[PDB]
């Protein structure tokens, strides 16, 4: 699943 | 070009409109992210997390109520309602609009936008740590034990409330903590929403970003999708275009976005 904010 | 645009905007009929955290700002809405965005001591990254929420439900929540509380002096900016009112306008004509925004205030809700996507949830909605349940929720306060407590100030005290006066789920065979519906950092974003904003995409023959730009999150996931078709994508935020350079209109999205739309 697409982590928020790609995780950044 | 604004003529070029418009040229555009007239053939039109699949609009999409992806809208950042610009538009919720020129409604003096705080996102506290970034130089004196500040809540008490913290940022948002410090509190929109699970291990906040798990580590300190009471000021998390202390956080999101204040947030909650703060959107009664907050109106829509010219921008949601223009898009607003081109959604009905189009309509009508049998040309879609529809709405792709990161923002959970509901700013486009109260604009009266239809087709809205909230690919980060809502400060007005609830989900059930138990059961999953969730609810749409304006309530003021959410609950009594936290009556005019989250202020910003940062010496404040904490509220310090026990767990089981936080807001709880209804259906009572269950009672399970509340949290906010929103998406944190940390999680995914709930993939039939990205499914279904595909699909948008796909079908789309405009696109417009707005209040933030195609080459960064969350607009970066998908204006490729786009660009490929060769639709094309106008950008309207308040960044600098460099000297040396498909449509961009500089300035607050309240002045530019309006005019551009009627
Ligand atoms: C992510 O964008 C952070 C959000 C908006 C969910 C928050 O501020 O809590
Ligand atoms: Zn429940």
């Amino acid at each position: 699943g697409v982590l928020k904010e790609y995780g950044v | 070009d604004l003529t070029a645009f418009r040229e555009h905007f007239a053939k039109a009929k699949h609009i999409a409109i992806i809208t950042g955290a610009g538009v919720s700002a020129e409604s003096g809405v705080p996102t506290f992210r970034g130089p004196g965005g500040f809540w008490r001591k913290w940022q948002a990254q410090d509190l929109a997390t699970p291990e906040a929420f798990s580590r300190d439900p009471s000021l998390v929540w202390e956080f999101y109520h204040y947030r909650r509380e703060v959107m009664r002096s907050k109106m829509p900016n010219p921008a949601h309602l223009a898009i607003a009112e081109c959604e009905a306008r189009l309509g009508q004509q049998g040309r879609s609009v529809v709405i792709i925004t990161q923002n959970i205030d509901e700013l486009h809700h109260r604009a009266g936008s239809k087709h809205v996507y909230e690919i980060h949830g809502s400060l007005f909605k609830t989900r059930c740590m138990s059961c999953g349940e969730v609810k749409a929720n304006h309530k003021s306060p959410i609950c009594p034990a936290l009556d005019g407590k989250g202020a910003p100030d940062p010496n404040t005290k904490e509220a310090r409330i026990p767990v089981e006066l936080l807001p709880r789920c209804e259906r009572k065979s269950c009672n399970g903590l509340l949290r906010p519906h929103v998406v944190w950092f940390g999680e995914t974003l709930d993939s039939d929403i990205l499914t279904a904003v595909e699909r948008e995409l796909e079908k789309c023959d405009l696109c417009l970003v707005v209040g933030t730009s195609s080459i960064v999150y969350p607009a970066a996931m998908f204006a490729p999708q786009v660009a490929s078709r060769g639709v094309p994508v106008a950008e309207f935020n308040m960044e600098c275009t460099p000297a040396t350079q498909k449509y961009h209109f500089e300035g607050p999205c309240g002045s530019t976005l309006p005019p551009a739309l009627e």
